[PDB]
């Protein structure tokens, strides 16, 4: 047998992976292989696989058998391009040894962690693993901390994109609480630490694989996967898509990219989206779509705290970021969990130089004990400490109703704003006149009176644009124009801030 | 100037086009603004601007002037194109998509449209129907009104109301079922 | 308390201070006795996944000094996020009762053994090996196994040596911490 | 058998490294042991070993009899002071495979080297060696590229 | 001020004095100016300024005033040191 004999026979088996019996299993259960994902996922013909001949190195209960010697060692790591740029992948599958992490294994993954971190490309994790090999046993603890390692050391410098594929149990788990973005397939991924055969034998409680860590718990309860695509093409096709709006590194601008949609034209289906009348609700994302380039608009967790919009749209080309309160739901005001994905947004988009376009329109916080208790003071300091340490163009825009602290935790200009705009509908106060008239004339006679004389002179957006609290009264089919204006010469801004080793948010 | 953009040299699209309950092969290139497209054997010429913002796409195929629009476009190949005024839905993918595509579970999960459920707790304070009532699709059915501010809960199906579950003056919470469409 | 599990308020009461301590060079001594994460659905659903993940990165971008002393069970994912050395720690000793593993004797055993006989004899023949903290140790995650009375002269000896401590690391405008 | 009386045992032959019977050999050509070597250069006391329950992870070649598991690898790592000032040291422990580096050995030469340079102290090696350890193969030539 | 320097608590000096061709058993502390040295079981106290630079070192031996050179040193141990006009090796 020549060495080259030995090398083809290495590469057809690094191919099949676990092996054809398992790769017909992978396709029975409606699952893809891991191979056949990046396949989808990059440029066609641009993946060039690293290290695929490399192999486990224990040889302990069984391991030095021939049997269990699988080319790859259960991941498929290399580089590739999407729409010609960069970006670094890398894939566990599933059918060696069930996805399980080995030592090799982490090192694979480390090695990609290092390239992209060097060179300032984005990485794109596919997990699918059943957790520690425990055949290993040590050394694959070894393998998830320096991963973890990695994974914070890479935050602010390069994005990173995990998308779930399967089920991940063990450390594994931890990995998207790191990165960036975490998207998974429904009904196929799951996210959990211990199987519903832990949460049964320690207590009584009773739950199923779905119920405890499937993708339908995640992106509409708990807020840990921002979206869920509805099989493994799709979830390929939209990854795409959302690539193509990020920049390759924090030391690189928001990308800019051709468009045909003229800048300067009118938006009049903004004048009568927002009703006289207080009590009535409306659609902010009629407001969004209406204003970003094309009305393509990039909704993150559409299911998870609704009272809040956040998402990735494009205006005169340039990605930008997008936060606002949707009055349909809670009256549009702000809670625990709205605070959570906001900061968290913001944050990011802070870090790598995308614009934050701000529509405001919250009535104050959302009241009562399960608040309370909850730490909602706590919770609400990360917004305003998401946007008040923000060193990016920052365009705010009040589409009716700011009373209160969240007038100022919805990124208010005292908080190092470019531009503030309200419409002809805003109102700013620290209350509203039913309130505020009833405490300033309290055991006073004809209050009501005086109420008519507070609500004619107060309840306008003039008191705090006459303060130099707002920029400009716009009419509201002018708001795009307005905002492209500012972006094309915010893009050039820098500010200094006193150094520090590093930030202290709220938690 | 960081990091070098390489444009793949895609000298070919090989698309596999569902409409109604037909897949289509289809081969497109492009030679600047005309794409040369070949239809299971066909050969059509489509010349164009391609301005893609425009609400109207004017295009000519053969010689044949026709006016089009794109309505909705989706990641997944699903676009909605009106064609001489009817809305056609195609799904294009890529030749290694559809080969791939196959390998997906056709599940298919219940329309519930019909069940028309409170999407926020507070006091009903109007009720639109009675049974009988005819609903158009985005008819106002129930209000709701709490955190000063008045929810509308809108209906997805046209028909006419089986029963109305709920009743002004009664508090539900969310998830409560108000109204029931036959 | 809870077997000394950790859970979604352990977790952020944790993150905070250790990125308090870590902002103004104050050192960090870790007692670790975890035997893993608080199970069941009231965690779960209340984003564990996303709250664990706030202790890991505060000791993971730590700069200042650490000092790991393990005084029992490690087991699980909770080894690292209780500050272990591949976390840029300084130095990490062990007790003589200090177990590391990827979980305990009984799971480890059944799982590797399944479907097999005479499963409880070849348990004995495990824990002989692997209950204990040798086979970490000498894979280097442990620097010394110390005798417990000693734990305070080893800890004063570091400190005084890793005061003079300094990294560096790549520039980022700020921080992603996953919230 | 506890796991103290396990943890003395290893203790007590870490110390003997290769065996009484090489250390007297070593003594016989007129040459000091590696940690004989470590108390006359630092500073009384101060001397504080690392790793000292590190063994080799090779199976191969027989390399997974209990007579090849030797304690601390062939070298003793550490850490003291000269009259006060901060230095680390290690020194290769000839009596032990001859010296010869392993993976696992340059890796705790590796982790000094490390020390060292985050704190700013110096590192004095004693080095003896008889060259690289062929039964590990190409994981001793990777330690080489680490150390250098 | 970046690497503190701790002085080592060295309470006694326990040393092998080898002269022509005896071996000395020497064991001395300090206590300031003068070192209290214990040779073979004999208590003698040294005082002296230490001025370690100086050609000529003045030391007083429990009374007794002495006058002595110190010619060479290495760090092996061996010093050369004149005593009474005679130069003495000692290791
Ligand atoms: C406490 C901590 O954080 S450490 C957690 C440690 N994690 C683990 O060791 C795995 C967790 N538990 C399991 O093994 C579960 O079975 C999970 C998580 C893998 C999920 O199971 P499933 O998705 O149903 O996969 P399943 O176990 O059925 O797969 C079977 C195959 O995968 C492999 N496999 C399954 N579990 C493991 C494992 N833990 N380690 C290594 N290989 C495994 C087997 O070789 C088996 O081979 P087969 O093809 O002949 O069946
Ligand atoms: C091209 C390149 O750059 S790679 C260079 C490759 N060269 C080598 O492998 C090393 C050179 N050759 C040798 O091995 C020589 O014997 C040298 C350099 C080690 C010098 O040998 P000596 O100083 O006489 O030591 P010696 O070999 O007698 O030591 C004997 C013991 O050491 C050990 N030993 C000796 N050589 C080796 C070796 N190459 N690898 C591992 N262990 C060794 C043996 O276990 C032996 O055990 P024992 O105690 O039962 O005798
Ligand atoms: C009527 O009971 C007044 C409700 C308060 C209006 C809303 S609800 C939560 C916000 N907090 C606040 O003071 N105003 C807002
Ligand atoms: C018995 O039912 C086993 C209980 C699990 C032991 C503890 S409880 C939570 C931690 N997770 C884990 O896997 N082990 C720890």
């Amino acid at each position: 047998t020549s060495v080259n004999e030995r090398i083809e026979n290495k590469r057809r088996t690094a191919l099949l992976g676990g092996g054809q019996r398992r790769i017909d299993a992978q396709h029975k259960r409606g699952k893809l292989t891991a191979r056949e994902r990046i396949s989808l996922l990059l440029d066609p013909g641009s993946f060039v696989e690293s290290d695929m001949f490399v192999e486990h190195r224990c040889a302990d209960f069984g391991m030095a058998a021939d049997k269990n010697k699988f080319p790859g060692d259960s991941v498929v790591t290399g580089r590739g391009r999407i729409n010609g740029r960069l970006v670094y992948v890398f894939s566990q599958d599933f059918t060696v040894f069930g996805g399980s992490l080995s030592g090799a294994h982490a090192q694979k993954i480390c090695k990609i962690m290092d390239q992209a971190i060097t060179v300032g490309a984005p990485v794109i994790g596919l997990n699918d693993s059943g957790g520690a090999r425990i055949q290993e046993g040590v050394e694959s603890l070894a393998g998830y901390a320096d991963i973890f390692l990695r994974n914070v050391t890479a935050s602010g410098v390069i994005p990173q994109i995990s998308l779930i594929m399967g089920p991940c149990a063990g450390g594994a788990v931890y990995s998207p609480a790191l990165t960036d973005f975490t998207f998974m397939v429904k009904d196929t991924s799951y996210l959990f630490i211990t199987g519903p055969d832990v949460v049964k034998s320690v207590t009584n409680e009773d739950v199923t694989q779905e119920e405890l860590g499937g993708a339908k718990t995640h992106t509409t309860m708990s807020g840990v996967a921002h979206r869920a695509f509805e099989n493994d093409v799709d979830a390929l096709c939209n990854l795409r898509d959302f690539f193509n709006y990020l920049p390759l590194s924090s030391q690189d601008p928001a990308p800019v990219r051709e468009c045909h949609d003229p800048s300067d034209r009118l938006v009049p289906e903004l004048d009568t989206i927002v009703p006289l009348e207080s009590t009535k609700a409306y659609n902010m994302v009629d407001i969004i779509h209406s204003v970003v380039d094309e009305r393509e608009f990039f909704e993150i967790m559409p299911n998870y705290a609704k009272n809040i919009i956040v998402g990735f749209a494009r205006m005169n080309g340039r990605t930008v970021g997008i936060v606002g309160n949707q009055p349909k739901v809670a009256s549009g005001c702000l809670d625990i969990n709205s605070s959570v994905k906001g900061a968290r947004f913001v944050r990011f988009c802070d870090a790598f130089n995308i614009p934050l376009i701000t529509f405001v329109d919250v009535p104050g916080f959302l009241p009562g004990t399960a608040q309370e208790y909850g730490g909602i003071i706590r919770h609400g300091a990360k917004l305003l400490y998401a946007f008040a340490e923000a060193t990016v163009p920052k365009v705010t825009v009040i589409t009716r109703k700011a009373y209160g602290g969240a007038y100022d935790v919805m990124s208010s200009k005292h908080l190092c704003g470019d531009t503030n705009y309200a419409w002809p509908t805003a109102e700013i106060a620290v209350m509203g006149a039913k309130g505020a008239v009833e405490i300033i004339f309290k055991g006073h006679e004809n209050v009501e009176a005086a109420q008519a004389e507070y609500i004619e002179k107060f309840a306008n957006p003039f008191p705090a644009a006459v303060r130099g609290f707002v920029d400009d009264i716009i009419q509201p089919s002018s708001t795009r124009a307005r905002i492209c204006c500012d972006l094309d010469v915010l893009a050039s801004k820098k500010v200094q801030r006193p150094w520090r080793k590093h930030a202290n948010i709220p938690l | 100037s960081r990091m070098p953009v390489i444009k793949p040299d895609i000298a070919n699209w090989e698309l596999s086009v569902k409409l109604h309950d037909k897949v289509h092969t289809v081969v497109a290139s492009n030679n600047g603004s005309v794409f040369s497209v070949e239809v299971d054997g066909s050969k059509l010429n489509v010349t164009s601007t391609w301005n893609l913002a425009s609400p109207l796409l004017s295009v000519s195929v053969d010689g044949t002037q026709r006016t089009v629009q794109c309505l909705s476009r989706e990641a997944g190949g699903n676009m909605s194109i009106q064609f001489l005024g009817t809305v056609y839905k195609v799904n294009i993918l890529t030749r290694l998509a559809a080969e791939l595509n196959k390998f997906m579970l056709e599940k298919v999960t219940e329309d519930t449209s019909s069940v028309l459920r409170s999407p926020m707790p507070g006091v009903v304070v109007a009720v639109s129907v009675k049974p009988g009532d005819a609903v158009a699709e985005g008819q106002e059915i129930c209000v709701i009104e709490a955190m000063k501010m008045q929810n509308s809960m809108t209906a997805g199906k046209t028909g006419t109301v089986k029963s109305v579950h709920c009743q002004a003056g009664d508090t539900v919470g969310e998830g409560d079922l108000l109204v029931e469409l036959e």
